[PDB]
């Protein structure tokens, strides 16, 4: 039952490669969390006197969200994720954004601790994909999108 | 689309679910509300009236004074007065301000300059941070906000 691509790393904005299976594209850390981390920084430039329109802010956010790397996983396992649907309450979106690296570390462990023994899980394949997500410099990833979104 | 920005100002600090603000809101045909279940959906954007309304999901940690109870606090908004594609604000402005005005006239009306840089001016007046932004020499937008810890440590408000 293993899908061929359970655990493949893929931009959120990629729908071509995986259409066909029920695979979900999981956000670690949650999409809202990156989005807030991006906003916390934008807020700070503005308070520093930057000139950034809201159109610009929304564009940046959307890039942060839809260009994130994400791990294709199956939907029952995504349901036990830390930030699935209503589990993503403001207090957890706040704590996640204030330390992304800790957030991806927590999120990917519980995914992987629930991919044990599940026949259609890809615990071997997921852990390798997870490791590079815990190691990506997310704070850089947002600085890039911010500077791109403000260059004009 | 006709909302009166000056009337937005009194809901500043109030919640997502404040009855008067919700009435006010769906009176002008909005019904979009902020939520976090899908993404970080904390702005209500009205593209062609030239207005964006901004909510925070973390009023306290930011030092924002909450008025009504709720999860989404109205922190500020942008009045866009210039764009190549459509979507500017034609309605009235607070404190006798006009889109025609120049930085010097804007300065004269808000009376309380707190920081001046090549492209933005920050003023503090009636509990509100006002930032005027100038594309070239043109008045571009006017961002308002309730006081925040960020704006306090940048010495823009107390």
């Amino acid at each position: 039952k293993k899908h061929k691509d359970c655990g493949k790393k893929v931009p959120y904005n990629d729908k071509k490669s995986l259409k066909g299976s029920g695979l979900e594209k999981d956000h670690t850390p949650s999409g809202a969390a990156l989005e807030l981390a991006a906003q916390n920084k934008i807020d700070e430039l503005i308070a520093n006197g930057a000139r950034i329109t809201e159109k610009q802010q929304k564009a940046i956010l959307n890039s942060v969200r839809n260009n994130a790397p994400t791990i294709a996983i199956p939907p029952d396992i995504a349901a036990l994720g830390d930030t699935w649907r209503a589990k993503n309450k403001p207090h957890v979106i706040e704590k996640d954004a204030a330390n992304l690296k800790d957030a991806v570390a927590r999120n990917t462990k519980t995914i992987s601790e629930a991919m044990k023994n599940k026949d259609h899980g890809c615990k071997e394949a997921y852990d390798k994909a997870a490791e590079e997500l815990r190691n990506m410099d997310w704070e850089k990833y947002i600085d890039e999108a911010i500077q791109v979104g403000t260059k004009a | 689309g006709t909302m009166n920005a000056i009337d937005l100002i009194d809901f500043l600090g109030h919640s997502s679910i404040y009855q008067p603000f919700d009435e006010f809101l769906t009176k002008n045909g909005v019904k979009k509300r902020p939520a976090v279940g899908k993404s970080l959906d904390t702005t209500i954007s009205l593209e062609k009236e030239g207005l964006t309304l901004r909510f925070t999901i973390k009023a306290e940690s930011e030092g924002v004074a909450q008025k009504s109870d709720g999860a989404f606090v109205f922190r500020g908004f942008e009045i866009l007065l210039l764009d190549e594609d459509g979507g500017v604000y034609t309605g009235p402005l607070p404190h006798n301000l006009k889109a025609s005005d120049s930085r010097a006239e804007i300065e004269g009306k808000l009376k309380n300059l707190k920081r001046r840089m090549p492209e933005t001016d920050a003023y503090y007046l009636d509990g509100l941070v006002y930032i005027a932004a100038f594309d070239e020499d043109r008045f571009q937008y006017l961002q308002l906000s309730v006081p925040t810890n960020l704006f306090r440590k940048n010495n823009i408000c107390p």
